[PDB]
Order: C-alpha cells, then sequence, then structure tokens
C-alpha cells in the first residue's frame, strides 16, 4: 500500500528538484519588453545585437555574462491593452522612438503612446528605457531649413538649451537645441505623476551604434539597484 | 570593587604560601539600571519582532531570514548578559562574608564560570558577525553578485554562527591548558586576548567599508534621479543595522567613565533600534498589518 | 448597447468656429475620460484632445493649442468641441472616442483603426 | 450607398430593442423580493499549492475533481493533486507567455496557448511514460486567449484576432471559424451538453454560437466595457458575464435579455473571472481588489468574501461536483477553499 | 459590402426568435435552484468527515 504513495512522493520530490533548478535559471535572467512603432527602427536594434504566424519574437543576448531576454511583439492586432498586462513582471520596457518622425507629424503619437504606458495600472512599477532613434536623420532634417519644428510644437521657439546639456563636439547649436527639445518632451511626462517607483532613462541612440548592448545593461543595472534600496528604505 | 578584593585575597594567599614553604556604588547602580532596562526593552522588542517576521508567510524571503538571524543573535547576547549579571549578583550577595570568601573561590575556580565566560564571548562574536553578514548580503545585492540560494544562504549561516565558534574554541583550549586562573576572566596574556579580539576588529572594519560603499552608492543614486536630508536619514537608518558605531572606540579612569557609559548605552539599545527600523516602521510590515485588519473586520 | 453620436460638423470658411456635440448613451458618463480624435484624408487616425472624469485636466495636441476647447456635461452626458481660426489642414473626420475602463488616468488604443467605443464621425471641411 | 443600409440596421436594432422591452413584463427583483435568503457564507483555505514562480493566468479542474492543471507565466504547466498537494506532472513550455490552459474531459490531454498565437496539445498518457507535444495548432493571427476541449479530438479556441475557431486534432486544420466579434474575444464557455457556447469580447457584447451550425445565433448586450469572463449556468439556459465596469450580469438565452445585475457602489475594479456553483445557487467572482466574492444568483446580495490573495485574482474554478473552489492569483499561489 | 450584408442578415435572423416572458424564465431558474440545491456542498456544508480536503 505505502509503495504507491511513496512512488508519488518520489515523483513530487524529483519534480520539485527540477522546479528549483528552473527557478535558479529563471531568477537570473532579465526580461525586456521592446516597444516602439513600425517606422521607429527597433528591427535594426534587434538585428544589430543579434550576435548573442508567430505572435512574439525572441532574442537572447549576454552582456558581461548577464542573461538578457528581449521580447519583440509581432504579428498581433493594433489593440494592445489586453496582452500588455502579461508584461507587468519584466525588468524594463524599452521604448524606441524615431526622433526625425516629424515632417504628418507622428511624433506626438509617440508621446501619447508613452503617456499611456506610463500611467497604466500594471505598468506603474516597470521602469522605461527610452531610445531616441534616428539621431542621424534628425541632423540633416534640422540642417535643411524645410523642417519648421515650431508649427508641430509651438514651445520650441521659447525653449533654451538646458545647462546640464553635454553636446558632442562638432554639433551645430541648432541641432543640439532641437535634439534636447524632443528629449525634454518625454521627460515632461515621466517626471509628472510618476512618484519614485519607476523612472525613465533617455538615450540618443542610433542604428549604427554598438553601445546599445551596454546602454541596456547599464540602465537595467541601475533599475535593479534602485529596487533593492527601496526594500531597505535606503532611498 | 569586589574582584579587586578577591584578587588581593588570592595574592595574600600566594604570599602566605610562599612564607610557609619558600621562606625558612551609585554610578555603578546607575549604569546597571541603564543597560539592564535597555537590554530588557531590546529583548521584548525582538521577541515581538521575530514573531512577526516568521508568522505571516508573506515576508519570508532571503532578507528577512538574515534579519531573523540578527534578531536571534541579539536576543542571545542580551540573554547571556542577563545570565552573567544574575549569576554574579547571586554569587556576591549570597557569599560575601569574611569566612565565606573560600565559597567564592570554590565557585570562582570552577568550570561553571569558564563555561559562562565562553558562552558570553561566543554570543559577542556571533552578534558581531551577523551584522557583517547583513552588510555583505546588502553589498552583494548592490554589486551584481547574484548567485544560487543554496550556495548563499547556507554560507551566510555558516559565517554567522560556525566561524564565531571556530575562533572561540581555540581561545577556550589555549586558556584551559596554559593559565586557567580566575575562570579566564582577566586577561593573563595579551596575545590570548588578541586571538579573540582581532577577528572582531576585522569584522568591524569590513562592515565599515561596506557602509562607506553603500553610502557612496546612495549618493550616486541621489545625484542624478532635500538631497542632504535624505542622505542624512539614510545614513542614520543604516548605522544601527551595520554596527558602524563600534568604529568610534573599538579601534582605540580617564575616559573609562564616559567610555563605559556611552558604549553600554549604545550597545544595549542597538537591538531596539534594529527592531524598530526593520520590523515595525518598515513599510511591508505596516501594509500587511493593515491588510490583516481589513480581512478581519469583515466579521 | 454603448452608443456615441457626434454632430455639428460641416463646411466652413477659414477662421470660423464650430460647435461639435457628442451625445453618449448606455453608460455612466462621469466614470470615463473622453477623447477627440481626427482622421485626415490619406492619413491614419490622429489624437487631438482629451478631458478627464472631472473635467479638471484638459490636454491638447500641438497643432490645436490655443484654438480648440472642450468640456463635458455629465448632467447632460455630452462632450463639446469648439474650434477657432480654422485652417485648410483641419479638413478631417472627427470621432468622439471613449475609454475602455472607468476610473483610470489614461487608457490604451483609443486611436486604433479598429476601436469599438467611438462614433460614426463628423466630416469637417475648410 | 452604405448610409441607407446603416439606417436599416439602426431600425432593425430599434425594433429588436422594442420587442425586448415589450417582453419585459416584470423585473426578476420583484418576483424574488420575498424569497428565502441563504445568509453569510464563509470559507477557509484547506490547501495552498506552491511551486509556480511567476503569475498564474490559467487553472482548470479535471472531470474527477482531483487533478487540476495550472499554467504559469514563466512557461510551466503543473498538474496537481488537490487532495495531497502532490505535483503529478510538470511540463515546460516552448513559449513562456501562456494565457490559457485546458483539460480534456477524458483526462488524456491538456492544452496551452497564449502570446505565440499557437495552441499546443500535450498527451499525458504516452506509451513511453513522458510528456511531449502531440501537436500544435497554427493558423491564428492573434494571441490565443482561451481554449476548451469539446472531446478528445475537437478543440475550440478563441483568439485576439476577433474570431473563434473549431479544430480537429487528427486533421490539424481548422474545421470551422466563427467570426462576427468586432473586438478580441476574451473568454468562451462551453455548454453543459457541449452543443452551443458563448463568446464574450472586448466590444461590450456577447454572442451565442452553435458549434455544429457554424454561425452566431443570438447577441446579448448591456455591458459598458470589456467582458473578461463568461460562465454557463449549470442547466445551460443562462450565463453570467463579468466586465471591467465592476458589474456582473445574468443573461437568459430563451428570454434573450438581461435578468439580474450583480453590482455594488463599493466595487470599483472590474471582474476578472466568474464561476457558478454545482447547483447554480452560488456565483463566485474574482476581482482586481485582490479578493474574490460570492453572490447569490437570485437575491443578488453578496453572501461571502474570499480574501487571502495578495495580488490580482486571475483564475477561479469550481469542481464538477461542486466540493472545492480553487483560486489562482498573480502572486503565484493556488488556494483551495471549502 | 459583404460584411454589411452578413450583419443585416444576422440581425434579420436574430429578430425572429421565440422570446418568452421574463416571469417564465425567472420561475424556471428558481425551480432549478430550489430543486437542485438540496445537495450543493457549498450552499449546505456536508459533515466534515467525507470532505477530501480535511
Amino acid at each position: 500500500q505505502r509503495n504507491e504513495e511513496k512512488a508519488q512522493r518520489e515523483a513530487n520530490k524529483k519534480i520539485e528538484k527540477q522546479l528549483q533548478k528552473d527557478k535558479q535559471v529563471y531568477r537570473a535572467t532579465h526580461r525586456l519588453l521592446l516597444l516602439g512603432a513600425g517606422e521607429s527602427g527597433k528591427n535594426t536594434i534587434v538585428k544589430q545585437m543579434r550576435i548573442l504566424t508567430s505572435g512574439i519574437f525572441e532574442t537572447k543576448f549576454q552582456v558581461d555574462k548577464v542573461n538578457f531576454h528581449m521580447f519583440d511583439v509581432g504579428a498581433q492586432r493594433d489593440e494592445r491593452r489586453k496582452w500588455i498586462q502579461c508584461f507587468n513582471d519584466v525588468t524594463a520596457i524599452i521604448f524606441v522612438v524615431a526622433s526625425s518622425s516629424y515632417n504628418t507629424n507622428r511624433l506626438q503619437a509617440a508621446l501619447k503612446l508613452f503617456d499611456s504606458i506610463w500611467n497604466n495600472k500594471w505598468l506603474r512599477d516597470t521602469s522605461v528605457i527610452l531610445f531616441l532613434n534616428k539621431q542621424d536623420l534628425l541632423a540633416e532634417k534640422v540642417l535643411a531649413g524645410k523642417s519648421k519644428i515650431e508649427d508641430y510644437f509651438p514651445e520650441f521657439a521659447r525653449y533654451t538649451t538646458p545647462e546640464d546639456a553635454t553636446p558632442e563636439p562638432g554639433e551645430d547649436p541648432r541641432v543640439t537645441r532641437a535634439k534636447y527639445f524632443i528629449r525634454d518632451e518625454f521627460l515632461r511626462i515621466s517626471t509628472a505623476s510618476g512618484d519614485g517607483r519607476h523612472y525613465c532613462y533617455p538615450h540618443f541612440t542610433c542604428a549604427v551604434d554598438t553601445e546599445n548592448i551596454r546602454r541596456v545593461f547599464n540602465d537595467c543595472r541601475d533599475i535593479i539597484q534602485r529596487m533593492h534600496l527601496r526594500q531597505y528604505e535606503l532611498l | 570593587s569586589l574582584w579587586e578584593t578577591v584578587q588581593k585575597w588570592r595574592e595574600y594567599r600566594r604570599q602566605c604560601q610562599r612564607s610557609l614553604t619558600e621562606d625558612p556604588e551609585e554610578q555603578l547602580l546607575f549604569l546597571y539600571i541603564i543597560y539592564t532596562v535597555g537590554y530588557a526593552l531590546s529583548f521584548s522588542a525582538l521577541v515581538i519582532a521575530s514573531a512577526i517576521l516568521l508568522g505571516f508567510r508573506h515576508l519570508h524571503c532571503t532578507r528577512n531570514y538574515i534579519h531573523l538571524n540578527l534578531f536571534a543573535s541579539f536576543i542571545l547576547r542580551a540573554l547571556s548578559v542577563f545570565i552573567k549579571d544574575a549569576a554574579l549578583k547571586w554569587m556576591y550577595s549570597t557569599a560575601a562574608q569574611q569566612h565565606q570568601w573560600d565559597g567564592l573561590l570554590s565557585y570562582q575556580d570552577s568550570l561553571s564560570c569558564r563555561l559562562v565566560f565562553l558562552l558570553m564571548q561566543y554570543c559577542v562574536a556571533a552578534n558581531y558577525y551577523w551584522l557583517l553578514v547583513e552588510g555583505v548580503y546588502l553589498y552583494t545585492l548592490l554589486a551584481f553578485s547574484v548567485f544560487s540560494e543554496q550556495w548563499i544562504f547556507r554560507l551566510y549561516v555558516s559565517i554567522g554562527w560556525g566561524v564565531p565558534l571556530l575562533f572561540v574554541v581555540p581561545w577556550g583550549i589555549v586558556k584551559y591548558l596554559y593559565e586557567d586562573e580566575g575562570c579566564w576572566t582577566r586577561n593573563s596574556n595579551m596575545n590570548y586576548w588578541l586571538i579573540i579580539r582581532l577577528p572582531i576588529l576585522f569584522a568591524i572594519g569590513v562592515n565599515f567599508l561596506i557602509f562607506v560603499r553603500v553610502i557612496c552608492i546612495v549618493v550616486s543614486k541621489l545625484k542624478a534621479n532635500d538631497i542632504k536630508c535624505r542622505l542624512a536619514k539614510s545614513t542614520l537608518t543604516l548605522i544601527p543595522l551595520l554596527g558602524t558605531h563600534e568604529v568610534i572606540f573599538a579601534f582605540v579612569g580617564t575616559l573609562r567613565f564616559i567610555k563605559l557609559f556611552t558604549e553600554l548605552s549604545f550597545t544595549s539599545f542597538q537591538g531596539l533600534m534594529v527592531a524598530i527600523l526593520y520590523c515595525f516602521v518598515n513599510n511591508e510590515v505596516q501594509l500587511e498589518f493593515r491588510k490583516s485588519w481589513e480581512r478581519w473586520r469583515l466579521e | 448597447q454603448v452608443q456615441l453620436q457626434e454632430s455639428g460638423g460641416g463646411l466652413v470658411q477659414p477662421g470660423g468656429s464650430l460647435r461639435l456635440s457628442c451625445a453618449a448613451s448606455g453608460f455612466t458618463f462621469s466614470n470615463y475620460k473622453m477623447n477627440w480624435v481626427r482622421q485626415a484624408p490619406g492619413k491614419g487616425l490622429e489624437w487631438v484632445s482629451d478631458i478627464s472624469q472631472s473635467g479638471a485636466s484638459i490636454s491638447y495636441t500641438g497643432s490645436v493649442k490655443g484654438r480648440f476647447t472642450i468640456s463635458r456635461d455629465n448632467a447632460k452626458n455630452t462632450l463639446y468641441l469648439q474650434m477657432n481660426s480654422l485652417k485648410p489642414e483641419d479638413t478631417a473626420v472627427y470621432y468622439c472616442a471613449r475609454c475602455p475602463a472607468p476610473f483610470t488616468r489614461d487608457c490604451f488604443d483609443v486611436t486604433s483603426t479598429t476601436y469599438a467605443y467611438r462614433g460614426q464621425g463628423t466630416q469637417v471641411t475648410v | 450607398e452604405l448610409d441607407q443600409l446603416r439606417q436599416e440596421a439602426e431600425q432593425l436594432k430599434n425594433q429588436i430593442r422594442d420587442a425586448r422591452k415589450a417582453c419585459a413584463d416584470a423585473t426578476l427583483s420583484q418576483i424574488t423580493n420575498n424569497i428565502d435568503p441563504v445568509g453569510r457564507i464563509q470559507m477557509r483555505t484547506r490547501r495552498t499549492l506552491r511551486g509556480h514562480l511567476a503569475k498564474i493566468y490559467a487553472m482548470h479542474w479535471g472531470t474527477d475533481s482531483r487533478l487540476l492543471v495550472s499554467a504559469s507565466q514563466d512557461g510551466k504547466l503543473i498538474i496537481w493533486d488537490s487532495y495531497t498537494t502532490n505535483k503529478v506532472h510538470a511540463i515546460p513550455l516552448r513559449s513562456s507567455w501562456v494565457m490559457t490552459c485546458a483539460y480534456a474531459p477524458s483526462g488524456n490531454y491538456v492544452a496551452c496557448g497564449g502570446l505565440d498565437n499557437i495552441c499546443s496539445i500535450y498527451n499525458l498518457k504516452t506509451r513511453e511514460g513522458n510528456v511531449r507535444v502531440s501537436r500544435e495548432l497554427a493558423g491564428h493571427t492573434g494571441y490565443l486567449s482561451c481554449c476548451r476541449f469539446l472531446d478528445d479530438n475537437q478543440i475550440v479556441t478563441s483568439s485576439g484576432d476577433t474570431t473563434c475557431a473549431l479544430w480537429d486534432i487528427e486533421t490539424g486544420q481548422q474545421t470551422t471559424t466563427f467570426t462576427g466579434h468586432t473586438g478580441d474575444v476574451m473568454s468562451l464557455s462551453l455548454a453543459p451538453d457541449t452543443r452551443l457556447f458563448v463568446s464574450g469580447a472586448c466590444d461590450a457584447s456577447a454572442k451565442l454560437w452553435d458549434v455544429r451550425e457554424g454561425m452566431c445565433r443570438q447577441t446579448f448586450t448591456g455591458h459598458e466595457s470589456d467582458i473578461n469572463a463568461i460562465c454557463f449556468f449549470p442547466n445551460g439556459n443562462a450565463f453570467a458575464t463579468g466586465s471591467d465596469d465592476a458589474t456582473c450580469r445574468l443573461f437568459d438565452l430563451r428570454a434573450d435579455q438581461e435578468l439580474m445585475t450583480y453590482s455594488h457602489d463599493n466595487i470599483i475594479c472590474g471582474i476578472t473571472s466568474v464561476s457558478f456553483s454545482k447547483s447554480g445557487r452560488l456565483l463566485l467572482a474574482g476581482y482586481d481588489d485582490f479578493n474574490c466574492n460570492v453572490w447569490d444568483a437570485l437575491k443578488a446580495d453578496r453572501a461571502g468574501v474570499l480574501a487571502g490573495h495578495d495580488n490580482r485574482v486571475s483564475c477561479l474554478g469550481v469542481t464538477d461536483d461542486g466540493m472545492a473552489v480553487a483560486t489562482g492569483s498573480w502572486d503565484s499561489f493556488l488556494k483551495i477553499w471549502n | 459590402i459583404a460584411q454589411a450584408r452578413k450583419l443585416v442578415e444576422q440581425l434579420k435572423m436574430e429578430a425572429n426568435i421565440d422570446r418568452i416572458k421574463v416571469s417564465k424564465a425567472a420561475a424556471d431558474l428558481m425551480a432549478y435552484c430550489e430543486a437542485h440545491a438540496k445537495e450543493d456542498p457549498l450552499l449546505t456544508p456536508v459533515p466534515a468527515s467525507e470532505n477530501p480536503f480535511r
């Protein structure tokens, strides 16, 4: 009689051992939800770091022997308010944006997308890493005359380059003033009604930049450190 | 006060043996009350706290296990101090007569005094190494040292408990077979005091370094994101947990009045501070208490 | 059944004013924030304006700053849009859109091309 | 022109609404206004199953009321023994985003599915003795939000592409496709006799389908937001719908009209799962307030609360014989209540 | 155009259905409830001996 229940107990013990091994391998990986739009360029971001029906894609890459596990969503419908709740346990939400999207505008539609992600009920704790893509094509668009950023956003005329700006050498001041206006638009939403549970990490990335693997690591590292210090009330 | 009397008495006995064979307080009571009430408050606070971190099934994590081990170590230290004081008071109150002084020696040279002293020393060591365990665990959390739970928690338990045993038993054996007088209370050889004080100093130095690095990390976090108030609050919260306060004097009558007063006043309430900061004012415990009251009020 | 119906649009000379009304039936008007989204010919849906549950928080797109204004009558359960200084680029179909869930600061996929809680629309030409 | 057809459809809708209003001789509240209440009902957590790492969206009981399968968002199915808290099977998933799971009435097969748009069927009774995918059902163009076995070989899956489908396992190709929902379908409940079913979608409207016929039969409305849960009444002539407006409603197929609305001004967050008792007298409903609730389907007054979950309650299931009620939550715990 | 015609036909076949009075449906529901609730374990708890979860 006891032989049967002992057999099921042995099965449960071996299954629990397998689950402990899976917990060890699962708790050590970082899951990132890569978002954006069709014209943003997240395809090039995925392809560049792809150096290590379907409704979701998968890419595994290691930075400094840390497992990063990025989910690019594809072959889904336009509405995204019911499957976005599956990603409330991810480390971060990468949100790539095409900076030169203006000139219709299509850049205000990115702010509204970032506005809705920021204040969603289940995404109140998930910090967003923000990539300002197409930083190359923005340079010629503003250095052409036929851009007129002021009509899409009236506040660009009254905006002055912030003191904490650190422009790259050789950059035109008009390029940098436009470059830092877009960033401060997203940082207006993030700093408004966000408390301190989640943050935003803007970057002026590009499609021909190899640092995107490091930028995601250096900001995921910042997110986990800020999470530990909250449990100790050290922040 | 009285140990000077008993050492004078034993020196007189030595002189008599040589002659026969060879030759042909108010402040004390005040300090006692201070540290006894402090330790009693710490004991009550931590026996309450350990019934909260181990009775909710929601706070059960790796952090709270180390916190519960810290609380157990503090309770053990306070209990050992209580036993030491009670035994000493019972010895001196019952046996203080001129003709009963031998009764002191018969129990001053017994193995019970030595065992009590080793238990006191082991409690001190196991309390000065669980703060170090908490510090190194926090540092591993903030310095990408994530690893498996079996390899981490068991190693931390070993460091907290076994290592104090592993450097208090050599002291016990070297004091049992070499000098063995005064139930090993006064220090006969300086080196034999070092063999039990140096690891404690190393632990204090390491947790001080951890405190410095954690404060640097917090400063770096607050630089980017008032700032001075938040940094001061974080530092004042962190000092009791890591036992950084001991760097003030452990690296060092005249001061002996202020030295003893301050050291004992801080040490007796360290347990109360680490219970208050990490079991009651902590957010998660408060939220769980409110949730329990909500789910109980339905009746 | 949830129903939204917008009215008050038509041809107008540039520089005029419009009063578009959005009548809502089948739900409690107060609980939901509401949106005005426009679609220009040859382009996709675009979000223009939004008002929250209490009407205290009002936000606009850049192209309509200082020109349009919105309000909500919860007693009369309707939404308003008022235009000023019309331009030829404002010729579009206007949709009075809702929020999928009540009591939320903001909500997803309002400007999607397959949304359900939006009206038939009003064609406004300049 | 499409305008005249639009007015024709509007007139048809108005006619149907007028007919439904005419059929409403009296409200169910008046008839039950002098019925015997059941009183406060309390439950206690008999078992608590642990082992899932991430949250739990799916939990299905077996036909023996002894084994339940539970899916976790880390990519793991686990078959429990509710009597002994013993993990019979632990099956890893190819896709780590699983939003649903099922249990064949014969008990031979389980199913999964989710954000990868694929429903994978696992045979638990392999000759070798391990668990491997018998087959996958590709062809959907949206995340698969629910799937319920009709028998060992017919499986109906509702997806986020606004269309449900009926598949035959051996063929592996779509036998039937039910379309008509404008929003994505969230939860479909099979009939007690598995001849019809009901699909609730995100357009705030549910539909009744005949699985053999292949098209919609009746359409029910009244909700103001997304329908998160559908459940048939035990006798199959009614169903309860829970939505994001924090209200539940009961619809009768023959009357084709809403009967009773289970709502309360205190309730603010919407329902995420509903289920009925074995006798139909007790309606259980999970919420986003981290606790379930218990209603009486006739008197429409809360008769119990199931608190004890410290995160969202995502899956709620009553056994076939109605002994225990399991509730999984986003905290990665299943609790059996009795 | 095909979708609109399908919707119109669906509405047409939905209109012509047998809709009984609400009182009859409520009476049937109450009959089922009061005739089958005599053995509902949750409504009326069974003695705590045959429950497999105790």
